C-alpha cells in the first residue's frame, strides 16, 4: 500500500506538497518512498536539464532560468537530504551531542530487542543512503556529495563509485574558499583508486 | 456535560445538571448570532475555573475550533451556594474571528489546557506535526473588555 | 508557570514568561538598559508598573541578573518619567509610582494584617489558648530578601532622587505640548513660563520629599520583619 | 530648632508614604472577577468577545506593541528514554501516554504493561509487568 501510495503521488508529483508527504513517510518509516518521490519531484520540474546545463557552464548570474531549475531541483532533493540528516540525528546521538536538549539523551541504552532507534536510526541510514547510491541524477549526486561533507561523513563519500565525484572535488578545488578541503579529499579520491601519480 | 455536587465536606455525592451538546451549540449560536455552528462542537475539553479565578464563573469549555465556552453553576456572586444549573455565561471566539483580522484560527484542536487565563491549545499543521497555540491576559490584565496576547 | 507537551519524540518543556521575564527578555536582546524595544514595554504595561517591574530585575541578587540589575536601573531611572503637576494635583513619576507599586506587593498579603494568630489546643480535658505569628518564617524570610535589595536599591540610588538625569533634546518636545491649550488674554508668557518652571520644582521637591519618607519606611518594614 | 517638630514632621511624613501604600494596595486588590472581564452583568445575560482585533491586540507598528515579545519560554525538549524507543517494536494492540506532575513523572502503556519515568532529564526510569490484560486507564491518587 506504500509502493501503491507512491505511484499515484509519482503521477501528480509537481503538485505535490513533498515535505508533508516525506515527513508523512517517515511517520511510517517509508525512506524508499522519500528518495523515489522526491527524485520525480524534481525530474519533472526540469525536464529539460536547465539546472544541470547551468551547473555545467559556470552557475552564471544572467542565467535566472537555469538558476531557478537548480534552485527547485535542490528545493525537491532537501526531502532527501533532511531525512537523512534526521536519521544521522538520532544515530550519532549517543556517541555525541544527544538531541532533545540539556544532558540526558532520548533512547535507556544497556538492554534491548536486538534492534532500538540508534541502531535502527543507523540501519535505516545505510538503507535510505543506498537507495539514493541508485540514481542517474548528477545534481542530486553533487547535492549528495555536499550534504555527505557538510555531515561529515568523508569516508562515506569515499564509498560512492560514480563517475561525477572527480569533476565534483575538480570544481570545488578551484572555487570554494576551504579550498584545501576539496584538494584533502582529492588526493584520498585518486590514493584509494590507485591514482598515486595524479 | 454534567455537574455532580461532591457535598460541602467533600464527601456527600449527588448529580445536579446535564446539557448536552446540541443544547450547548443552539446556546451559543443564539448569543454569537453571526457565527455558524460547526465552530461550536466537538467540545474536546472542559476545565475549571477555580475559587481563585472567579466567583460568578465556574467551569470552562473548549472547542475543535478554539472557542472558549464560559460556564455558571451558581448564582453570581453568592460564593457559598451549592451548584443548581449549568448556563453558559459567555461566548469568547480564538483569534481570526475578527472582520478585520490577518492572524489564521486554530483548528482540528485536539488537546486543551486552561488555568489562571492562560489558554494553550494543540492544532495539527498536517499529521505528523503540531502546532502549539498559547493565549493570555498576563499583558492586560485589569483590562475590561479582556484584551489578549 | 511551568508546563509540559508530550509527543512521539519524548518531552516538550516550557513555561509562561511573566512581564518581568519579558522584561528581562527585552533587557537581553537590546544589551543594556535603552533601546527602543524597552521604550515601547514602557508604553505597552505603562510607565509605573514598567518601573515596578524593573525594580524585581535592579534589586535581584542572582549571579545571572549581575549585569540586567545595572540594565533595568538604567531603563527605570531613564524611562519612567518626571513629577509635574496636572491643573492643580501632584503627579510623582512612574519611578516614584512604581517604588510605592513595588513595595506594596513585598507587602501584599502582610501590609493589614494582624502580626499574630491566637489559637486554642486541646491536650485531652483542656482548651489551651496561645498566641502564634500570622506569617510563616520562610515568607518572612523571602518578604525580607525582596525588601533588603529595595533597601539597597533606595539607598544606592539616593543621590539621584531629584536629579533629570535625561538627554536635553527631549525636553524642548515637552514643552511644545503644554503651550497649545493656554490662551489668558493680556497674559504675560514670561510670568507664565517663571510659574510653571516653579509648578515643576515644586512637584519635582514633594516627589523628593515623598521617595525620602519611603526610603525610612522600607527601613522600619525590614527592622520589624527581620525582629519578627 | 527644637527637636518635637522634625519629630512631627518625619512621623507625618511616615504616615503620608503608609497611606500611598494603602492607595496602590487598595489598586491591586480591586482586581476584577473573571465575569466582568467577560463583561457579563448576569448569568441569564449571557454575552460575547473575540471578535474586534482590540479582543487579541495585533503586535503592529503604532498599537500597543512590543514587535516579536515572547509569551512562552524556548521549548527545552527533554526525552522518552532508549529502553522505551525500543519497545515500539513490540507493541500489538494499545499505546497511551500521559504526565503526572505532582510526582515528577510521565509515563506510557503498550497492551498489558506501565513505564515511567522523569520528563526533564529521562531519568528515573522505571516499569510494572504485575498484569495480564490490556490496561483501558491509569491514574495516579
Amino acid at each position: 500500500m506504500l509502493r501503491e501510495s507512491l505511484k499515484e503521488y509519482q503521477k501528480i508529483s509537481n503538485q505535490v506538497d513533498l515535505s508533508n508527504v516525506c515527513a508523512q513517510y517517515r511517520q511510517v518509516r517509508f525512506y524508499e518512498g522519500v528518495v523515489e518521490l522526491s527524485l520525480t519531484a524534481a525530474e519533472k520540474k526540469d525536464p529539460q536539464g536547465l539546472g544541470l546545463h547551468f551547473y555545467k557552464h559556470g552557475e552564471p548570474e544572467e542565467d535566472i532560468v537555469g538558476l531557478q531549475a537548480f534552485q527547485e531541483r535542490l528545493n525537491s532533493y532537501k526531502c532527501i537530504t533532511d531525512t537523512l540528516q534526521e536519521l544521522v540525528n538520532q544515530s550519532k546521538a549517543a556517541p555525541q551531542s544527544p538531541s532533545v536538549p540539556k544532558k540526558p539523551g532520548p533512547p535507556v541504552l544497556s538492554s534491548d530487542p536486538n534492534m532500538l532507534s540508534n541502531e535502527e536510526a543507523g540501519h535505516h541510514f545505510e538503507q535510505m543512503l543506498k537507495l539514493s547510491q541508485r540514481s542517474k541524477d548528477e545534481l542530486f549526486s553533487i547535492a549528495l556529495y555536499n550534504w555527505l561533507i557538510q555531515v561529515d561523513l568523508a569516508d562515506k563519500l569515499l564509498q560512492v563509485a560514480s563517475p561525477f565525484l572527480e569533476p565534483h572535488l575538480v570544481r570545488m578545488a578551484k572555487v570554494d574558499q576551504n579550498r584545501v578541503r576539496y584538494m584533502d579529499l582529492l588526493w584520498r579520491y585518486y590514493e584509494k583508486n590507485r591514482s598515486f601519480s595524479n | 456535560i454534567q455537574v455532580y455536587d461532591l457535598g460541602q465536606d467533600g464527601q456527600g455525592m449527588s448529580r445536579v445538571a446535564s446539557v448536552s451538546q446540541n443544547a450547548i451549540v443552539s446556546a451559543a449560536g443564539n448569543i454569537a448570532r453571526t457565527i455558524d455552528r460547526s465552530v461550536f462542537k466537538p467540545i474536546v475539553q472542559i476545565a475549571v475555573i477555580e475559587n481563585s479565578e472567579s466567583l460568578d464563573c465556574q467551569l470552562l469549555a473548549v472547542t475543535h475550533a478554539g472557542v472558549r465556552l464560559y460556564f455558571s453553576t451558581c448564582p453570581f456572586r453568592q460564593p457559598l451556594a451549592r451548584p443548581n444549573t449549568l448556563t453558559l455565561v459567555h461566548v469568547r471566539l480564538p483569534p481570526g474571528f475578527s472582520a478585520s483580522s490577518t492572524v489564521e484560527k486554530p483548528s482540528k484542536v485536539h488537546r486543551a489546557l486552561y488555568s489562571k487565563g492562560i489558554l494553550l491549545m494543540a492544532a495539527s499543521e498536517n499529521e505528523d506535526n503540531d502546532i502549539l497555540w498559547c493565549v493570555n491576559h498576563d499583558t492586560f490584565p485589569f483590562q475590561k473588555p479582556m484584551m489578549e496576547t | 508557570k511551568k508546563f509540559v507537551l508530550l509527543s512521539a519524540q519524548g518531552s516538550l518543556m516550557f513555561h509562561k514568561l511573566r512581564p518581568v521575564d519579558q522584561l528581562r527578555h527585552l533587557l537581553v536582546s537590546n544589551v543594556g538598559g535603552d533601546g527602543e524595544e524597552i521604550e515601547r514595554f514602557f508604553k505597552l504595561h505603562q510607565e509605573d508598573q514598567a518601573c515596578a517591574t524593573c525594580l524585581i530585575l535592579a534589586c535581584s541578587t542572582a549571579a545571572c541578573d549581575r549585569e540586567v540589575s545595572a540594565w533595568a536601573t538604567r531603563a527605570f531611572f531613564r524611562y519612567g518619567g518626571e513629577a509635574q503637576m496636572r491643573f492643580p494635583e501632584i503627579v510623582y513619576s512612574g519611578k516614584h509610582n512604581g517604588i510605592c507599586i513595588y513595595f506594596s506587593r513585598i507587602m501584599g498579603n502582610i501590609w493589614d494584617a494582624s502580626l499574630v494568630v491566637e489559637r486554642i489546643f486541646k491536650s485531652g480535658n483542656r482548651e489551651i489558648t496561645a498566641i502564634e505569628s500570622s506569617v510563616p518564617c520562610q515568607l518572612l524570610e523571602s518578604v525580607l530578601q525582596e525588601l533588603k535589595g529595595l533597601q539597597e536599591f533606595l539607598d544606592r540610588n539616593s543621590q539621584f532622587a531629584g536629579g533629570p538625569l535625561g538627554n536635553p533634546n527631549t525636553t524642548a518636545k515637552v514643552q511644545q505640548r503644554l503651550i497649545g491649550f493656554m490662551r489668558p488674554e493680556n497674559g504675560n508668557p514670561q510670568q507664565m513660563q517663571q510659574e510653571l518652571q516653579r509648578k515643576f520644582h515644586e512637584a519635582q521637591l514633594s516627589e523628593k520629599i515623598s521617595l525620602q519618607a519611603i526610603q525610612q519606611l522600607v527601613r522600619k518594614s525590614y527592622q520589624a520583619l527581620a525582629l519578627w | 530648632m527644637p527637636a518635637s517638630t522634625s519629630a512631627a514632621a518625619l512621623q507625618e511624613a511616615l504616615e503620608n508614604a503608609g497611606r500611598l501604600i494603602d492607595r496602590q494596595l487598595q489598586e491591586d486588590r480591586m482586581y476584577p472577577d473573571l465575569s466582568e472581564l467577560l463583561m457579563v452583568s448576569a448569568p441569564n445575560n449571557p454575552t460575547v468577545s473575540g471578535m474586534s482585533d482590540m479582543d487579541y491586540p495585533l503586535q503592529g507598528p503604532g498599537l500597543l506593541s512590543v514587535p516579536n515579545l515572547p509569551e512562552i519560554s524556548s521549548i527545552r525538549r527533554v526525552p522518552l528514554p532508549p529502553e522505551l524507543v525500543e519497545q515500539f517494536g513490540h507493541m500489538q494492540c494499545n499505546c497511551m501516554m500521559g504526565v503526572f506532575p505532582p510526582i515528577s513523572r510521565a509515563w506510557l502503556t503498550i497492551d498489558s504493561d506501565i513505564f515511567m519515568w522523569n520528563y526533564e532529564d529521562g531519568g528515573d526510569l522505571a516499569y510494572f509487568d504485575g498484569l495480564s490484560e490490556t490496561i483501558l486507564a491509569v491514574g495516579l491518587v
